[PDB]
């Protein structure tokens, strides 16, 4: 499991610092252009957030789909194939992942923008990739997909790791039983343990903590008489109200700068992770890899992708 | 050979024309220059700002006001300009880190896809990789990946194995295909059927274990020679 | 010509029941484009052309011809 994108957010500057004040807006105007670079950086972060998912998942020219009759030499893909019975076209494991993750309400100048691709299109992309892998093998990554019986594809994979095909062709039943049992076991393990998706919950918790701290910064005196702008304006005279408001302006701008810098660093880390995930999807899924411990412990055969809230999950 | 040479030359001409006509392909290079110039211009324009002082030029303040509070005004100006410089330096640091991250990947691509042939799928271009050529560009490098893509398909019936004398015969490398009546063994990426024989197949046990095995005769090159 | 999406409210373009590849992204799976009327349309994503390989347990597809493609990175 590895994350691919963070929450798409954006915070206004003028409304955040001292929104609903003409005098404070006039004072803030003196500080140059500090109110625009932050918005530019946040918009760049949002664009990169969309780009990460678009690059990771959109790797197929067309949208393949499995034939209606499931006959795969004894291999049973019912746990990972899309389920038309479910109102949302997501497999059982995708539903488990979605239900295993829990959890914008503040409106002080901060907002969240919806992702460009809804989860349904992500599910459709994963379904297309999975169907192409199952039917065409790996030849659909180069040109047009070419159909091939699954047993022969597995024989090719076995020949990939230095084992003759007659090993597989005489042990088809045992291999199929082991694969089905492994699928059942991993499904049960995911459904049972609760701490199996820390690598995705951590990002959400960090972003929520950052936003909560940024909002909580509003109630600090910063050396002035009080943190209530209206009280300062309506209790003191303008000659001293100006200098009192200056301190609050400086402090709030500093807090906003710190939050923006933290967001930039975290976005860079998330981009690195997304690039790694894209490489793994392009190599482990769309083909067979000879790199040790890149696509799982031991010799690698194939991979199956699944979606998850703000991330992708691989089955090696 | 001639067909491949003609295809390669036509592809080279096509990419040359595409570069010559369309001017929007170099966004990944123009973005860096635009960002750097914009940051520099913002930093320069940040100079003319009061930051709460009377005037944006310190010369007017020093030539018009007494030192005891001119020093306070000048101090406010230094604080503002120092904060602006700090912000610019931090942004430059982050951008340089990103450019290093890109440069490492560029070096890896140059090492693998150019100095050798890579088997990593979808790393040196779409399809099966053949080679690459580098080209210089202002603050960047441009790769030309020569790849390989199959074009025209067919339909065939297949079989994992074949009985000939109660044994099972598997192909040394390739697949068994049938054009409706006969059987052939061919490589897995270019249709070229050949007569099945002991030089293309190997034996493994009796043939009542493999699933979906259809039996056909397997030619033997020794008997016709031994007859005469 | 008012339209209500999940990402706000768009005025100046009309909704269309069709679906095409995106030209200008808007959000929540909604894009817009300038067709040909000569107006601006707002529609839903189109992931790609539908396809379904005729998979059978004893069928193969072997290429008989190749092509060399030069790609720029
Ligand atoms: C693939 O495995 C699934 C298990 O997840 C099978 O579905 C179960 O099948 C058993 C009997 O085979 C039934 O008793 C269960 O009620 C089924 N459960 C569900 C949720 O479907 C499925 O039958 C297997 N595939 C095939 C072709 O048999
Ligand atoms: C399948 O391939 C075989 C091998 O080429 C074909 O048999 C030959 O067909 C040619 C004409 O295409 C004849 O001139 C040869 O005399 C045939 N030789 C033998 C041994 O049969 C066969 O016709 C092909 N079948 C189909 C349906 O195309
Ligand atoms: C391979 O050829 C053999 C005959 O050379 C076929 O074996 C016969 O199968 C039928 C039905 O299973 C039996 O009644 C005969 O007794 C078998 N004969 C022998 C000599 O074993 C076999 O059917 C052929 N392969 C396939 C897939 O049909
Ligand atoms: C494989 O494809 C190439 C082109 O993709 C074919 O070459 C063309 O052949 C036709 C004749 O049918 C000529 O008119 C074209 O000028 C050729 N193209 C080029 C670029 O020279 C080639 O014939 C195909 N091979 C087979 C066996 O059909
Ligand atoms: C192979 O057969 C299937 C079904 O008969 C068909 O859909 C497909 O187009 C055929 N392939 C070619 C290359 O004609
Ligand atoms: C392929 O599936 C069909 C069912 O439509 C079956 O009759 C046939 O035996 C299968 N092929 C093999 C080689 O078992
Ligand atoms: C087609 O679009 C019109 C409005 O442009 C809408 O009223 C109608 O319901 C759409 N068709 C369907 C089948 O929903």
């Amino acid at each position: 499991i590895l994350p691919v994108s963070m929450t798409k957010t954006s915070v206004d500057c003028t409304m955040y610092i001292c929104g609903d004040s003409t005098e404070c807006s006039n004072l803030l105007l003196q500080y140059g252009s500090f109110c625009t670079q932050l918005n530019r950086a946040l918009t760049g972060i949002a664009v990169e957030q969309d780009k990460n998912t678009q690059e990771v998942f959109a790797q197929v020219k067309q949208i393949y789909k499995t034939p209606p009759i499931k006959d795969f030499g004894g291999f049973n893909f019912s746990q990972i194939l899309p389920d038309p019975s479910k109102p949302s076209k997501r497999s059982f494991i995708e539903d488990l992942l979605f239900n295993k993750v829990t959890l914008a309400q503040k409106f002080n100048g901060l907002t969240v923008l919806p992702p460009l691709l809804t989860d349904e299109m992500i599910a459709q992309y994963t379904s297309a990739l999975l169907a192409g892998t199952i039917t065409s093998g790996w030849t659909f990554g180069a040109g047009a997909a070419l159909q091939i019986p699954f047993a022969m594809q597995m024989a090719y994979r076995f020949n990939g790791i230095g084992v003759t095909q007659n090993v597989l062709y005489e042990n088809q039943k045992l291999i199929a039983n082991q694969f089905n049992s492994a699928i059942g076991k991993i499904q049960d393990s995911l459904s049972s343990t609760a701490s199996a998706l820390g690598k995705l919950q951590d990002v959400v918790n960090q972003n929520a903590q950052a936003l909560n701290t940024l909002v909580k910064q509003l109630s600090s005196n910063f050396g002035a008489i009080s943190s209530v702008l209206n009280d300062i304006l309506s209790r003191l005279d303008p000659p001293e109200a100006e200098v009192q408001i200056d301190r609050l302006i400086t402090g709030r701008l500093q807090s906003l700068q710190t939050y923006v810098t933290q967001q930039l660093i975290r976005a860079a880390e998330i981009r690195a992770s997304a690039n790694l995930a894209a490489t793994k999807m392009s190599e482990c899924v769309l083909g067979q890899s000879k790199r040790v411990d890149f696509c799982g412990k031991g010799y690698h055969l194939m991979s199956f992708p699944q979606s998850a809230p703000h991330g992708v999950v691989f089955l090696h | 050979q001639k067909l491949i040479a003609n295809q390669f030359n036509s592809a080279i001409g096509k990419i040359q024309d595409s570069l010559s006509s369309t001017a929007s392909a170099l966004g990944k290079l123009q973005d860096v220059v635009n960002q750097n110039a914009q940051a520099l211009n913002t930093l320069v324009k940040q100079l003319s700002s009061n930051f709460g002082a009377i005037s944006s030029v310190l010369n007017d303040i020093l030539s018009r006001l007494d030192p005891p509070e001119a020093e306070v005004q000048i101090d406010r100006l230094i604080t503002g300009r120092l904060q602006s410089l700090q912000t610019y330096v931090t942004q430059q640091l982050i951008r340089a880190a990103e450019i290093r991250a890109s440069a490492n990947l560029a070096a890896t691509k140059m090492s693998e896809c150019v100095l050798g042939q890579s088997k990593r799928v979808d790393f040196c271009g779409k399809g099966y990789h053949l080679m690459s050529f580098p080209q210089s560009a202002p603050h960047g490098v441009v790769f030309l990946h020569v790849t390989y893509v199959p074009a025209q398909e067919k339909n065939f019936t297949t079989a994992p194995a074949i009985c000939h004398d109660g044994k099972a015969h598997f192909p040394r490398e390739g697949v068994f295909v049938s054009n409706g009546t006969h059987w052939f063994v061919t490589q897995r990426n270019f249709y070229e059927p050949q007569i099945i024989t002991t030089d293309n197949t190997f034996v493994s046990g009796n043939c009542d274990v493999v699933i979906g095995i259809v039996n056909n005769t397997v030619y033997d090159p020794l008997q016709p020679e031994l007859d005469s | 010509n008012v339209f209500q999406t999940r990402a706000g409210c768009l005025i100046g373009a009309e909704h269309v029941n069709n679906s095409y590849e995106c030209d200008i992204p808007i959000g929540a799976g909604i894009c817009a484009s300038y067709q040909t009327s000569q107006s601006i349309i707002a529609y839903t994503m189109s992931l790609g052309a539908e396809n379904s390989v005729a998979y059978s347990n004893n069928s193969i597809a072997i290429p008989t011809n190749f092509t060399i493609s030069v790609t720029t990175e």
